[PDB]
């Protein structure tokens, strides 16, 4: 009933820095309003009884009416000097455990708070134990290591393919790819952006052979427009842009029977430009060059001057020619050639050896090595008319091409718009392909935290594998929560997991699913922790201290302490943890088969296992998923079969046949 | 066993005759590196696939070579090749899989798949004949076409060099023969596409007709006709279509159809001819 | 005592593939000859008894003299049919275990063996377990784990700082820079390679000041002679060229007083190039623009017909000027403007109001927006000769450009050299400085692999640390060869391992080390396993076929198997058979706590470790290694540490109180 | 306890009584960041730092506050910052630390290290007052710069913002004093020194002096003069060496010098001023 709180705040060049914290509680908390008016909602919100400000604070707008205004010194919202105070209080030496190192601006507010905390208080400040984030867009959160491990663009070192990427590009245009991966990278929770999406992916099926060719001949228009408003566009950029707009008239036409509310605003979105279409038709030659320099891209037929010039240069190749062969033919000397040179000009070309049977009507205008070179009268006043037309033509074609863009930038908010609008359709045109080819069905939510999956795949795994991958299924809920796997390395245990966080995954941004059937319930955070020691603890912690009831928390092999057990008595507690206290919805994948306890100490976990069969003269994984823990060891088949030598099997199993003499 | 094009008909319809409904077929330069079919029929136990490729395994047990005309074709292929196979009955089996005179067991659903690497791998001969691999993998696919018009109830998925070229997605009862129709014929054909059924007792014509108002000779490359599962091609047939088109428009330009006719047995009969063409030209009026 | 072996030899267009067997004792090799001479050395090196060809082996005077030639059909030499073969025999899926994936030009020539063997043979085979590669550069060998791991170039996750590069990158030109990289990724084993850098590092120490500030002035000289060769090279990179042969002089004079071989001998190579010098100092202005193609670039004084044409052009400004003042004050029309228009030409600028004040004279040019603009006959004549001037001024600027291309090519070979000399004196010069101011040792090297450090530090870790690295010794021979490391995380394990890895690198490159005193034998390969299964097993094999007496081999933390001790029984057997078997330089970290077992059941082995100490119970690393294992596992310990909450960890010291009261 | 050269200064000479031949001086930001001395002379005990900044120490943990005077500084210090302290004695001891009325142990070699987050911490003023960050790394690497020419033996590095500016080797007996005079002085007041040595029996002048025909005002920014280890300043000194340089050439131009003076502790005195100009104007000429 009573909020009777303390904060702080601060203010850079980039925005401004929020700390809330109770004594009553031991409660501890830190934001970023990104913005000066969802700063603003940020105070009445938390409401504080006290407010602590830094000197320099320039928005007294915000914080002047507030109750318990104090001003405080500079140097106490020093980032280090705030670091080093909040290490000691959690009694740490990184603050990677909390998940909030990335967050400076209030960083540096809750150092300053701290600090006066410090002096403030001095009273039992042990239940301080802790700090979270505030996250303002609780739409869905990832780390760095959810965005490499999943590998949803980036795959483990760096290079592109046998990603969730690599899967669903097949996209034609690239302004469509970009925005795939956008997509990706954001999904969000609101209902009704998923469920355009699937219904438009649903009514598109059918339509997807017709659509996609026609996009492609877009070409990347998102770019395009940008050298537009640069004004650096090359007279190619024009032209693909030119075909670009002779698509819309046909896109509108397959677009208008697709019944679907989604679509049809999308086809509006689209536009039209009929009279961007008509200049460029008229303005631009069908297959122009490179660059402006040189010439050859505006028309005939667009302008009077320009081809009024052009027909006095044009008036020379022919010339040229003519004066080539009466001079040739008039003298017999074959080796007679008309060319150019940029200092000398225009020339006649006789070899070295017929230059003595030149009508000296010749005169020497340059010597070579094997030839002689001359010039006549009528090729020199010519000279004069041709190269001075090109270039008053050429002048003027710089003069008109400026003028283009002058044209066309009026519509450049409408172009970025049909733009955005294209590369959506490519996005979603392409999905309802993928849902179609790959065999995919639609999720639906519901209101807690739950999965119930029937015979899921791995999106990206099923496809490089040329043989049957083993779909499985998968039910979760509040109540079963958490369940624990043992078993064979190669097994499909990490499989089993990861194919799950990639299903959830595509149903948040509205696509469809590779399986039978899917329903799923929120998620708000997506938590990711792969084995290997220094890196083990840390990011453990990270995991613990954010994680909530509607998060998917995702354990892989942990337990690598400095000895036998150690490592064990940690993943027990650990397991305890997240299963009692957070409830949330855990898939805890371990090589230490004592875990498998658990179940009957604990209500809500349950044990399954990845089965596999040892026969014959080898071993062939099932992949398929059994409720239970697993059998056995079977390490020493999995090191035989990757490529150790026979030799040292031999002693190892020798020597797993003495650890089993113990007991 | 003389084209490629050949050893991948017979092996697809070796599963269709296991009552399979999903053949998938994937296909590696004209077939010449890579032949991998497979399928969701009925499978084979252990002691059924020792013998099918051992040949003195069958001089007294005698009676399971009985099976199948399959089991007696996967054995002409699989000792002149580096044949590959796996396995898996009826439910809660293993799989078992064979290399060439050695076997052993593996992990597969109910089911059966079959790798080939270049079928001769004794002859130098016979490999250093095959033709092309771009011109190979056309025949392949012309061989698939006619099957995947004749049974518009089986999935079959074809793919070249690892990525995918044809996933023909079969039509249910009471369900969309357009689909499929236009995944196999692409779009041109599907545009100008009339339908005609034909019936006087016994005979039942079922197909389609191209408007030879609009059609070109680019739509005239399809002309197919099937009879019970199979196309044979006999003159008379020929004929029927053509003097139809004939007296429909004088300009007798190629006619683009795709027909079924059923029937009780008999090789051939002369209503047969006028049969069809009293259906053809009806429909286009 | 003779060879009867037998062979294989392929071509593609890179060059020409190998590959050795022998039935008799089952030693199976492969190798990839690089040109057509090695390839012949190799031949007769292997001198084999049978030899296997495809039949499109277009070099046959490499092989039509030899014994026992076999003509076989092609599609046999298949990569991939082989590499499908090659598995079967070992019983893999994969050649990794080997070392041999990418040596695909030997698999091919490979494959066909295997397949003709298989039919020729049918008896024993199980002999033919193996293949290894025979490697032409037995200098140094380094896989793609070591390459990353040690950070030479690329840290961890693709950044550059916090390598061995970083540290070193001192160097003050770019190809310097780019031939330090080189040197890090390519050591190599010849003793007098090394002792000329060492010996030239030890002269150059004190003469450091004077150098390094003359180097930078020289410039990308290695790139810029790339676009010289092309007929590319920018006005820009030639004036940085000129500059650089006006410090060839200057360090003449510095290098001279330096007695020392190595150093008068890159002396030499430096070069002198004084006749280039001078040419550019004629040729080209103090500071010319980005592009030969708006001219500015070639100097007056330079050339007799390029001022001439200049001339009649500079004849211009002047003109335009008293053109304008005169028409301006004649009238009284102070608006008066004389500019230029590329489509219409000169003109006389007045504004729309002083227009109608115009003398009768002004002929109509082009009207505007305010103004009228006018063209008068003096101007008119004048400007032909003024722009067609400037034309025949700029075509002849680039036919002289073009001519000083092949006027400069004909030195390009001693170009080249003098870039490598300055490259190297940079590097040379940059490794005395960090030699001196890092305080590093020169090594001594022996004839038997063995490693003497004497408080040896971490050169990267020691700097960004601001505070003391524990240093420490270590010692090695062919009798004392491995030594079993236990103790706690971030205990110094993989740290104590690294350094001396980076250590032998140094040594192998000329440079000094971090420590008081290095001795060192010879090192053939470095080997490398980092922690995290498919992962794991695969390339604990290759490090196990691969290595010899003479190689490094650097384990940390295997044996993650299915459960508890499976894990543990094969780390036992890895451990054995590279002590016993491979006597190799070994460096063994493990947290099992049962390996201290083998000192006392294995000769030439002894136990190590990391104290660390506790204190009521928070922890000081002392980072000191001792001998003896370790005492006890630390994880608990670290875990908190790290950042975890202090409620978990009490549950979890409960839960290791537990597991050990079932003993 | 004013300026943040005053609080660098003490330490360093702190160190140096401890028989320290190596003095790393890590700072930033003028020193208000950071200020880190670690010397490797001898440390302090863990009962013995307890009490430097916990006065009953010389009573309850006592007769201890004797073994320093830089124990007396210390707490002038650690009272009024963010102090931080690390120390290991003799042998085998661990490392201990102390926050200033709370210590614990950690890990470090036979020595101390000392490190200071910006001075004053509870006073608002004193800090408020403190000016630059550049400026003060000035006077601080002057004070250091002074320290270090008193001691050719010690071993000082000096680093800024964490990369580093000054590295003074120290001159063993028997060596090279021009290594570290270059480092300190720059190679421009190298090029043209001119050494000194003048003795009358107790009376002992060593050092430099810059060739003043050569010589510019650029070179006169050096004028040091030392007595027993420190600087004093009294202006007959000031004039033995103006008479000589104004002597040698009429052009009274800036004069370049770094000298020792040497003798009992007896402060007087005449021949003091006689004795100097005499040793420099022979050493001329
Ligand atoms: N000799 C040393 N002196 C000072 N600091 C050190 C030293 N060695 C390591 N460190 C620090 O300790 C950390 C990691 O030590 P490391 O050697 O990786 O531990 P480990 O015992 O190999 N086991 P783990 O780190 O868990 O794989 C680094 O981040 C360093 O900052
Ligand atoms: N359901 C499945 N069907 C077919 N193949 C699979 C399946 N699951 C996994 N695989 C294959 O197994 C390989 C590696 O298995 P993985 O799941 O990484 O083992 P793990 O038990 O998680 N141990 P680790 O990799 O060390 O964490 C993959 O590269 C896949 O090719």
């Amino acid at each position: 009933r009573q909020d009777n709180l303390l904060a702080a705040i601060w203010q850079d060049s980039k925005g401004f820095g929020y700390a809330t914290l109770d004594i009553s509680s031991g409660r501890f908390r830190l934001s970023e309003p990104a913005d000066r008016e969802t700063m603003a909602a940020e105070l009445q919100r938390t409401n504080p009884a006290e407010l602590l400000y830094a000197e320099d604070f320039a928005e007294m707008s915000l914080i002047e009416g507030r109750r318990g205004l104090r001003r405080r010194p500079l140097w106490e919202f020093e980032i280090d000097t705030a670091r080093q105070q909040l290490n000691l209080q959690f009694g740490t030496r990184d603050l990677v455990g909390f998940g909030v190192e990335n967050a400076p601006r209030g960083l540096s507010a809750a150092g300053a708070l701290l600090q006066y905390a410090k002096c403030t208080q001095r009273t039992t400040l042990p239940h301080i134990r802790s700090i979270t984030m505030e996250r303002e867009q609780d739409s869905i959160i990832m780390d760095a290591a959810t965005r490499r491990n999943l590998e949803i663009t980036q795959n483990l070192a760096g290079g592109a393919e046998n990603t969730l990427a690599s899967v669903l590009d097949s996209t034609v245009t690239p302004m469509g790819s970009r925005m795939l991966k956008r997509w990706l990278h954001m999904p969000v929770r609101d209902t009704r952006v998923l469920l355009e999406r699937q219904q438009t992916i649903g009514a598109l099926q059918d339509f997807t052979a017709g659509l996609q060719p026609v996009l492609r001949q877009v070409g990347d228009l998102e770019r395009i427009l940008a050298r537009l408003a640069l004004r650096t566009a090359r007279p190619r950029d024009l032209a693909r842009m030119r075909h670009a707009f002779q698509q819309l008239p046909e896109l509108r036409a397959q677009l208008e029977t697709v019944d679907s509310a989604p679509v049809q605003a999308l086809r509006e979105k689209m536009g039209e430009f009929a009279e961007l279409r008509d200049l460029l038709e008229r303005a631009i030659i069908d297959t122009p060059p490179v660059l402006v320099r040189d010439g050859g891209v505006i028309a005939s037929g667009y302008n009077e001057e320009l081809d009024e010039w052009r027909a006095l240069a044009d008036g020379a190749t022919d010339y040229l020619e003519r004066l080539e062969v009466r001079e040739r033919e008039r003298t017999g000397l074959d080796t007679l050639k008309v060319g150019f040179n940029a200092v000398h000009g225009y020339y006649i070309q006789i070899s070295r050896g017929q230059s003595h049977l030149a009508p000296i009507n010749y005169m020497r205008r340059q010597t070579l090595k094997n030839a002689e070179r001359y010039i006549i009268p009528e090729l020199k006043e010519y000279e004069d008319k041709v190269l001075t037309s090109k270039g008053k033509a050429l002048a003027l074609e710089k003069q008109l091409y400026e003028e283009l863009f002058d044209l066309l930038l009026p519509h450049l908010e409408a172009l970025q718009q049909s733009a955005s609008a294209l590369a959506e359709l490519d996005v979603l045109v392409n999905l309802a392909e993928r849902a179609y080819t790959l065999n995919y069905t639609s999720p639906t939510f519901i209101d807690k935290p739950g999965i119930r999956i029937t015979e899921g795949r791995h999106p990206v795994v099923e496809q490089v594998l040329n043989e049957p991958f083993i779909a499985n299924p998968l039910n979760l809920s509040p109540q079963r929560r958490m369940l624990i796997i043992t078993g064979p390395n190669m097994g499909g245990k990490s499989t089993y997991m990861r194919q799950t966080a990639l299903i959830a995954l595509m149903a948040y941004i509205g696509s469809y699913v590779p399986a039978q059937k899917v329903e799923i319930g929120p998620i708000d955070r997506i938590f990711t922790r792969v084995g290997a020691f220094m890196v083990e603890m840390t990011e453990t912690a990270n995991i613990l201290h954010n994680a909530t009831e509607y998060s998917l928390v995702l354990m892989d092999e942990i337990g690598r302490g400095t000895s036998t057990y150690d490592g064990l008595s940690l993943a027990w507690a650990v397991a305890e943890n997240l299963a009692n206290k957070i409830k949330a919805l855990t898939l805890f994948a371990t090589h230490y088969f004592e875990l498998t306890q658990l179940p009957e100490k604990m209500e809500g976990v349950a044990n399954v296992h990845l089965d596999a069969l040892e026969h014959g003269d080898t071993i062939a994984f099932m992949h398929s998923v059994q409720d239970g823990a697993a059998s056995k060891s079977y390490g020493l088949a999995v090191a035989a079969l990757a490529g150790v030598p026979k030799e040292v099997i031999k002693r190892a199993r020798q020597k797993l046949r003495e650890l089993e003499s113990i007991s | 066993v003389e084209r490629p094009a050949s050893v991948v008909k017979e092996l697809v319809e070796n599963s269709l005759d296991a009552g399979a409904t999903r053949i998938d077929i994937d296909i590696e330069r004209g077939g010449a590196k890579l032949i991998r079919i497979r399928d969701n029929g009925s499978g084979i136990k252990k002691d059924e696939l020792a013998l099918a490729l051992a040949i003195a395994s069958l001089d007294d047990l005698e009676a399971i070579i009985s099976l199948g005309f399959r089991g007696e074709a996967l054995a002409s292929i699989s000792s002149v090749s580096r044949l590959t196979l796996t396995s898996r009955t009826a439910e809660q089996q293993e799989a078992w899989q064979a290399y060439a005179v050695t076997v052993k067991p593996a992990a597969h659903p109910v089911g059966t798949t079959l790798e080939v690497l270049d079928l001769f791998y004794n002859t130098p001969a016979r490999r250093k004949f095959l033709r092309t691999e771009k011109t190979e993998f056309n025949h392949i696919d012309e061989i698939i076409r006619r099957i995947a018009l004749a049974r518009f109830d089986v999935t079959i998925n074809l793919s070249h060099n690892g990525k995918i070229v044809r996933q023909y997605r079969a039509v249910p009862e009471g369900g969309q023969k357009e689909r499929r129709l236009g995944a196999i014929l692409g779009t041109a054909f599907l545009e100008q596409a009339l339908a005609i059924e034909w019936q006087h007792g016994d005979l039942t014509l079922r197909g389609w007709v191209a408007d030879p108002n609009h059609t070109t000779p680019a739509l005239a490359e399809i002309q197919y006709f099937y009879v019970n599962g199979r196309m044979m091609r006999d003159r008379l047939i020929n004929h029927a279509i053509r003097q139809a088109y004939e007296d429909k428009l004088g300009a007798d330009q190629q006619p683009a159809f795709v027909l079924y006719l059923e029937i009780d047995p008999h090789q051939v009969s002369r209503l047969v001819h006028d049969f069809i063409y009293q259906g053809v030209l009806s429909v286009l009026q």
